[PDB]
């Protein structure tokens, strides 16, 4: 195990992380976030039936973007900035072009195909995204064409949430048969499956270099994972935490291990020593989800109380 | 297509008053901040006025303040300046130019075609130098052209706040490069801007046929607006 | 019936010889230090019962922030108010019953009728706003309308704009402010005459400002209630749960109203008695009546509505040690 | 060369044993649309051609589901699960994509005859075409051996290639 | 693939980013556009 | 002042904040009635004729909304014909369409709102006469086509009045392949209702176990009479859910008719082999609501609305306005200090 | 009516002729299918002949053999017809008539044969021998025919009331 193997080095001790922005103006629960690829931009949805896109330096909204339906469950921000994704209960992925726009907002491409919620999507390029959905499948669009050109099934269960590997070759998914499969984009097929919660698995994210990754589920557990060793490697669970886990991100240098519970916190926990290392609080209701942004300087935190905060 | 046409000109009598207009489509006029810019006969281009998207802001030069007023009607999706006491020196070729401000956008990055008018007969600015009034060239070779300004413009924000146009010869002014790295939509990747705080270089390489004209570098950190005098490419 | 002066007016005559200064000496020659034992003892036990209360309140909606929300802040009030009968009333009463005679001289007189006056008008229009707020949230009559908290700071705001609108001016020069009944606490004159400082146009304006209009507003505004919980009840004949709110808001809202004509029918009724009875003089022992009703609402005001409400009688839970 | 290869050319099957033939074309076959003009073709021996496959993956009327065409680009895959009789015949992949339209190879497929002793039957030409400076030797061979051999004329005791 | 040899893989990649996180190492103000 | 050109982008910011909260103040106003169940084939279909019944209102503004999609079907019909032309090879019977040919590929993205030129309406009048595009409408079944191109186009002159209201049968025609809800923005006491009919159960539990949260009231649809065990520990798993403590179940037990003569000869006794009461309907619904409360086991009220209901002519709209407004009532005085 | 495909015109044909080959389609939309020909030879090698719309306006035809052969349609007969002149060996072939076009070809016309020879008719020399006596008990016997000269194919031989061929 990891903890008997990082035993001797120092803790890393002292996390006193302050707000250094705080984002007002949602009214309602928001569903969804995600970091632009500059660290500084980013989306978040809300039940107002809005997409925000904010430039996080100065505290603007670059973009408030009226959806269609507004019973979202997913979002995505492509990384060229150019388009975003957000899905729905209609089961249709609804693109937007944001930089050919000359100023009103308008569908790109509308996904169409699924026969259950589209449950989370992410790019590839402006070309390509891998989605999934409620109907059990998984399926990767041809954007520009409109057709599923490549499709992911093999879940027996509902499938919540998807993670794309860093390098974008591989990715990773978790569904409510209490498995997680990785799947190779190109063939459309899955290399391994991986069992061991009890529970559906609603979330996943991934160690930097992109060669393990950790779960965080509704059963109150995270869950180490490695790719090469195919198992898990370590639980993360207070016995007195029964509640679900929300949202996971890691720090920059994979140091930190952050995770949203029910009980309204953020836990920090150390990743070599187990160690609680942290406590993110100051929110009136849960945490729904946290991100760190990919140059590592700060996190963000959304919760249910419609607000987001800026932490470093 | 976005749109932006002018009209309202002509020839009027000193001290005479005029309203010209300029009329958008194809866009969200609204989103969209608004100019006057004019270039008399044989000379550069000044900065005359800019109303904010939703009219909240307004600015006008120092010649032109409190006597000349600029206003826009959004839901009929049309800009309008109207001119009072006239004189000779106000004789000018009046563009209308686009311009949203938001971090990353392209501010001045369409143009109307221009309207022309003609009136009868009867400091604290930034001064910006480019010494060298024409030079004469050769297609394929490679140019570099300079400007220099009295004062620093790169700002305590980090940005440096300056803009290439080219004019090419009877066409209206089309933007080049903005904030020093951006290649603008549709221009080819032969052209490349570079400097320090106060002295700039625009460089072609493998000069074409199109690239005859006038260029022009504009500072935007702060109002009024001002042009260069505007440097020639002649053939050899 | 009094001994008339510049500074004061003693209800007692001088044509003995005997009375003096508020100001000066120890008044042990109106009544027996006895009375006056008791009095001070029965202040310092109000204040034991009452900077408790509040202070405790003050304490628990620091450590609950459930509780931090915009309609509460009216109750925040609350306790501000009776934080100002506690230090302008109770203790400089205290030190003068100990002396006998008001030591901080008119400016501190000045001092005293103003923020005693002060706090119980802000706690007066804090409880109309409240049923104005509660009036406006279930029965709706605004269509399509919110509750935020910019509602909540205009009512404050607006709560300490009519306060000041009487505590104020006879601190510019409007009715003075004197030492009344027992000369240990100061307020308005409302019970002499006295042309320099215009009294009755000011006491007029205070009864008619400071009593019909409350009375008026929180009959109209229960009535609309009960008319509307009434209706409510017809309509849903089966639901028990829904009886027991319909008969326990009633009981609720018939104690509001009789606690609200205790705390300001006997001033009511005082000077209207003094109106249209013309010619009479009463004195102290009967004079500190009110003030006893006044400053034992003081007492039982929060109580009923800080301590009884349920949204705070849920912290009683976790605040009684 | 002009190439429109289908291989193997000349394949010996088990009866029962799938077999997959693969088609190369000299050109993509993609047009502008994105489609893939394919057609699997069986033509018989005194019987009309009959379509096997259309659009790789769209299965003919009454066609069974043995054949199954797959592939993409200028590679292409026909499959058969089972060898029958109406099988026999000529394997072609035909392309419309480009006009004007090119026809492939195709595979010959056969059932094999069954093993038996070597019936020849022999009928030299008669002393009068002898005289005659014409020979036609009239030869049956059914059910000869061994399989690989070919036929063989001999003249005045050397053998002839031509004829 | 036992787990001790992917724990010196973490390891070795962890040792040399203390430097660039801002939290753990911390910030100063002068590092960041978020003064005020 | 570090603002340079900068102090243009707050502007910018709130104006869109304004806009913002102008959309957010109006709504969670609304009050949504979310329908579940469809664990049977056909209880949505009964839902739909008691609200074609019993449910109505159709201002312009509802039937507004449909305008796009009229608009988006009609264009994506003839789009699709036109390339089915160039796929199949069919030539027009007048080469002067060539030019409206190429035209047509202008005027296919000329599909803003509410483009009908007399020219473009010509051009789809000489379109849909062709005798290649008859042909391809009437081999229809060999590609996607709306079922009522050939009616709308054929009715053009209807359709174009600009007072068309759509029918209700015009609306069951709006296509739905594999997710629906139903909306209506209709007025009704000076309060704007929003009832959405939903289906897609008997796998769908992520959904509604945890998605949703504040809505205003439950309505949970049970077939009386139309596996069974595992539908009792689906309802006990998301009926006792901590999280749904507060929230109210209102159940519509419908096709009543049916149950009332089943119960008549089919015993209770079939579903719950302990139950030794009579096979009346008070009896029965009395014991399956015992059953369904008992699995809380955390909750001091209750709060459960129960009908009585009748045949096609019961007062409906005022049996749901009431339980509306008690429930707007109750839910206010829960959270205004009082109790 | 009833969906009828008739071809017609196929025989022999001297080097350098021309011939005329027609097939009728009959019992559907002839105006809106496209419509094909195929010419397979002898060597087992398919050769594509030609393919034409549904209405005829585009056509398309190999280069090589553009200026030799003339294709023409009516619909008063619903007939398509082609013509050749200056054939060569490798047009001796069976050739078929498609209703549709390469993606829509499914049926396959009758077709006839083409056959271009510079040698007339000759009749054929035919004699046939029997085995020498003895070797004729086995079980089964075949007996030999001597057919020279022969064009064009087939030769008819029959003997015993045409029982055996």
């Amino acid at each position: 195990t990891l903890s008997q193997i990082t035993n001797n080095i120092d803790p890393v001790g002292r996390i006193q992380m302050r707000t250094r922005r705080t984002l007002r103006g949602h009214l309602a629960k928001i569903y969804a976030m995600h970091w632009g690829t500059d660290s500084r931009l980013l989306v978040s949805a809300s039940q107002d039936g809005k997409l925000i896109i904010w430039d996080s330096y100065t505290t603007n909204k670059v973009h408030a973007i009226p959806l269609r339906s507004s019973w979202v469950m997913t979002c995505a921000y492509a990384p060229s900035g150019n388009y975003v994704a957000c899905g729905g209960l209609d089961n249709i992925c609804s693109i937007y072009n944001l930089k050919t726009r000359e100023g009103n907002v308008r569908v790109s491409r509308e996904l169409a195909g699924h026969t259950g919620y589209l449950s989370c999507c992410r790019f590839l390029d402006d070309n390509q995204i891998v989605t999934s959905s409620g109907d059990t499948t998984c399926a990767l669009w041809d954007i520009e064409t409109g057709q599923q050109t490549t499709t992911f099934t093999g879940h027996t269960g509902d499938v919540m949430s998807l993670s794309l590997a860093p390098d974008t070759r591989l990715f990773v998914s978790g569904a409510c048969d209490a498995s997680a499969k990785l799947w190779d984009v190109r063939e459309g097929m899955c290399r391994q499956t991986f069992t061991g919660h009890e529970s559906d698995i609603n979330a996943i994210c991934f160690f930097p270099n992109g060669n393990a990754f950790a779960t965080g589920s509704d059963d109150a557990t995270c869950r180490l994972f490695d790719l090469r060793a195919d198992q898990e490697l370590m639980t993360y669970s207070h016995d007195n935490i029964i509640c679900g886990i929300t949202s996971v991100s890691f720090s920059k240098s994979g140091r930190l291990l952050l995770a949203g519970y029910d009980d309204f916190n953020c836990n920090v926990w150390d990743a070599l020593k187990a160690d609680r290392a942290g406590v993110l609080a100051g929110h009136d209701n849960r945490v729904s989800c946290l991100g760190v942004t990919d140059d590592g300087m700060a996190v963000a935190t959304g919760s249910w109380d419609s607000f987001l905060k800026i932490w470093n | 297509d976005v749109q932006l046409v002018e009209s309202g000109g002509g020839l009027v009598q000193p001290g005479g008053s005029r309203k010209l207009s300029c009329s958008a489509s194809g866009f969200a006029f609204s989103s969209f901040g608004m100019h006057w810019v004019r270039q008399a006969p044989e000379k550069g281009l000044e900065w005359v006025a800019y109303i904010s998207s939703g009219s909240g802001t307004i600015y006008y030069a120092d010649t032109v303040k409190g006597r000349f007023t600029i206003s826009r009607d959004d839901p009929k999706n049309t800009l309008f300046l109207q001119m009072t006491s006239l004189r000779s020196e106000d004789t000018a070729m009046y563009y209308c130019v686009r311009s949203i401000y938001y971090y990353g956008s392209s501010p001045f990055d369409f143009w109307g075609q221009g309207t022309t008018l003609t009136v009868s007969s009867g400091g604290s600015d930034i001064v910006m130098t480019q010494a060298t009034s024409s030079v004469p060239v050769t297609p394929g070779e490679s140019v570099s052209i300079s400007c220099r300004s009295s004062k620093s413009l790169l700002h305590s924000n980090g940005n440096t706040y300056l803009y290439w146009f080219l004019q090419r010869p009877g066409q209206s002014p089309q933007l080049l490069i903005y904030r020093m790295s951006n290649l603008a939509s549709g221009v080819p990747d032969r052209f490349s801007g570079s400097g320090s705080g106060t002295a700039f270089t625009l460089t072609i390489s493998r000069l074409e046929a199109e690239d005859v004209g006038v260029y022009y570098c504009m500072q935007h950190l702060e109002y009024p607006l001002t042009f260069g005098a505007g440097t020639k490419l002649e053939l050899k | 019936c009094g001994t008339e002066g510049p500074n004061f007016y003693v209800p007692f005559s001088n044509k003995t010889g005997v009375v003096r200064s508020p100001f000066e000496a120890p008044q042990y020659y109106l009544a027996e230090p006895w009375q006056f034992s008791m009095l001070a003892a029965y202040m310092f036990l109000l204040i034991m019962l009452g900077f408790p209360i509040n202070f405790l309140t003050l304490y628990v909606t620091v450590q609950h922030k459930k509780l931090r929300t915009p309609l509460n802040y009216i109750l925040l009030n609350l306790a501000v108010a009776d934080l100002f009968m506690v230090f302008g009333g109770f203790t400089t009463t205290l030190y003068t019953s100990l002396h006998g005679y008001f030591v901080f001289g008119p400016t501190g007189c000045n001092l005293e009728g103003f923020f005693a006056t002060l706090g119980g008008e802000i706690a007066l229009w804090s409880l109309v706003v409240l049923a104005i707020e509660r009036y406006v949230v279930v029965c709706k009559p605004m269509s399509n309308f919110r509750f935020g908290e910019n509602h909540a700071i205009m009512g404050v705001a607006f709560t300490w704009v009519m306060a000041l609108a009487c505590a104020a001016p006879p601190l510019v020069g409007w009715s003075r402010y004197i030492p009344e009944g027992m000369q240990c606490s100061c307020g308005i004159d409302y019970y002499t005459p006295h042309e320099e400082t215009n009294n009755e146009s000011f006491v007029i304006y205070m009864f008619v400002v400071h009593f019909i209009i409350p009375l008026i507003v929180i009959f109209f505004c229960y009535g609309q209630l009960v008319f509307t919980v009434k209706e409510a009840a017809a309509q849903q004949q089966e639901s028990a749960t829904t009886q027991k709110a319909e008969k326990e808001v009633t009981r609720m809202v018939i104690i509001y109203v009789i606690a609200f004509l205790i705390c300001w029918l006997p001033y009511a009724g005082v000077a209207f008695y003094i109106f249209t009875h013309q010619g009479s003089c009463f004195g102290p022992i009967f004079m500190t009546i009110p003030a006893f009703f006044a400053k034992t609402s003081a007492v039982y005001n929060p109580v009923i509505y800080i301590m009884m409400n349920k949204q705070f009688r849920n912290c009683m839970v976790t605040t009684l040690c | 060369d002009v190439v429109m290869t289908q291989t193997p050319l000349t394949l010996s099957v088990t009866i029962g044993q799938p077999a997959s033939i693969s088609c190369k074309s000299s050109q993509s076959l993609l047009d502008s649309d994105g489609e893939t003009s394919l057609n699997w073709l069986l033509q018989r021996p005194g019987q009309s051609p009959k379509r096997l496959i259309y659009l790789v993956s769209k299965l003919d009327s009454g066609v069974p589901d043995r054949f199954t065409g797959s592939g993409s680009g200028t590679d292409f895959t026909l499959k058969i699960s089972r060898v029958e009789a109406a099988d026999l015949g000529v394997y072609y992949c035909w392309q419309g994509t480009h006009f004007p339209l090119t026809f492939g190879a195709g595979t010959k497929l056969e059932l094999k005859r069954a093993d038996a002793a070597p019936t020849v039957s022999i009928f030299p030409p008669s002393s009068e075409q002898l005289t005659s400076g014409g020979a036609s030797v009239v030869c049956f061979l059914n059910n000869f051996y061994p399989k690989d051999i070919n036929v063989k004329w001999k003249i005045d005791g050397s053998e002839r290639q031509n004829g | 693939m036992l787990v001790s040899k992917c724990c010196e893989e973490f390891r070795d990649y962890v040792e040399e980013r203390s430097g660039e996180d801002p939290l753990v190492k911390g910030i100063p103000e002068d590092k960041n556009p978020f003064k005020e | 002042t570090l603002s340079a050109e900068d102090k243009a982008a707050v502007e910018r910011s709130k104006m869109i904040d304004r806009n913002l909260r102008e959309d957010g103040e109006k709504a969670a106003r609304e009050v949504k009635l979310l329908l579940l169940g469809a664990g049977e084939s056909g209880k949505s279909t009964i839902v739909k004729q008691m609200k074609i019944i019993h449910e109505a209102g159709y201002s312009e503004e509802e039937c507004k909304q449909y305008k796009a999609v009229v608009y988006s079907n009609t264009i994506q019909s003839i789009i699709a014909i036109i390339r089915a032309m160039g796929r199949l090879k069919i030539d027009f019977g007048d080469s002067a369409r060539a030019d409206d040919a190429r035209q047509l590929f202008v005027l296919a993205g000329a599909a803003e709102e509410g483009f009908m030129t007399a020219e473009l309406a010509g051009v789809i009048k000489r379109l849909w006469k062709d005798s290649g595009v008859q042909a391809c409408f009437n081999r229809s079944r060999e590609y996607q086509l709306n079922d009522s191109a050939a009616y709308y186009l054929n009715d053009l002159d209807r359709i174009a009045q600009p007072n068309y209201i759509p029918t209700q049968q015009d609306v069951l025609r709006t296509r739905v392949k594999t997710t629906g809800i139903v909306e209506t923005h209709f007025t009704f006491k000076d309060l704007h209702f929003k009832m959405f009919d939903v289906g897609g159960q008997r796998s769908e539990r992520k959904k509604w176990i945890h998605c949703f949260e504040g809505v205003t009231a439950i309505i949970f649809c049970v077939a009386l009479s139309d596996r069974m065990h595992e539908s009792m520990k689906l309802f006990d798993s998301i009926c006792n859910n901590k999280w749904f403590t507060d929230t109210s179940i209102i159940l519509f037990l419908n096709k009543k008719d049916l149950f009332e003569e089943k119960i008549k000869k089919s015993p209770l006794t079939i579903c719950y082999p302990e139950y030794a009461g009579s096979n009346t309907y008070e009896e029965a619904a009395a014991y399956i609501q015992c059953q369904f409360e008992d699995l809380n086991k955390r909750k001091d009220t209750k709060e459960i609305y129960t009908h009585f209901t009748c045949a096609t002519d019961t007062k409906n709209v005022q049996f749901v306005f009431d339980a509306v407004t008690d429930v707007i009532i109750k839910n206010n005085l829960k959270d205004c200090g009082l109790f | 009516c009833e969906v009828q495909l008739v071809e017609s015109g196929g025989g022999l044909v001297k080097p350098g002729g021309s011939l005329k080959l027609s097939c009728a389609a009959s019992g559907f939309t002839f105006s809106s299918y496209a419509m094909s020909w195929v010419r397979q030879t002898p060597e087992k090698r398919l050769e594509w002949v030609a393919t034409i719309s549904s209405r005829g306006l585009y056509t398309y035809f190999p280069d090589s053999m553009k200026g030799r052969f003339t294709i023409s349609r009516d619909n008063a007969k619903n007939t398509l017809s082609l013509q050749m002149s200056s054939l060569r060996s490798e047009d001796t072939a069976m050739y078929y008539c498609l209703r549709g076009g390469g993606y829509d070809a499914d049926y396959w016309g009758q077709g006839t044969t083409l056959t271009v020879s510079s040698a007339k008719t000759t009749a054929p020399s035919v004699y046939p021998l029997a085995p020498v006596c003895g070797d004729t008990t086995g079980s089964s016997v075949t007996l030999g025919c001597l057919v020279k000269g022969y064009f064009p194919e087939p030769v008819t031989l029959t003997w015993n009331s045409g029982s055996l061929s």
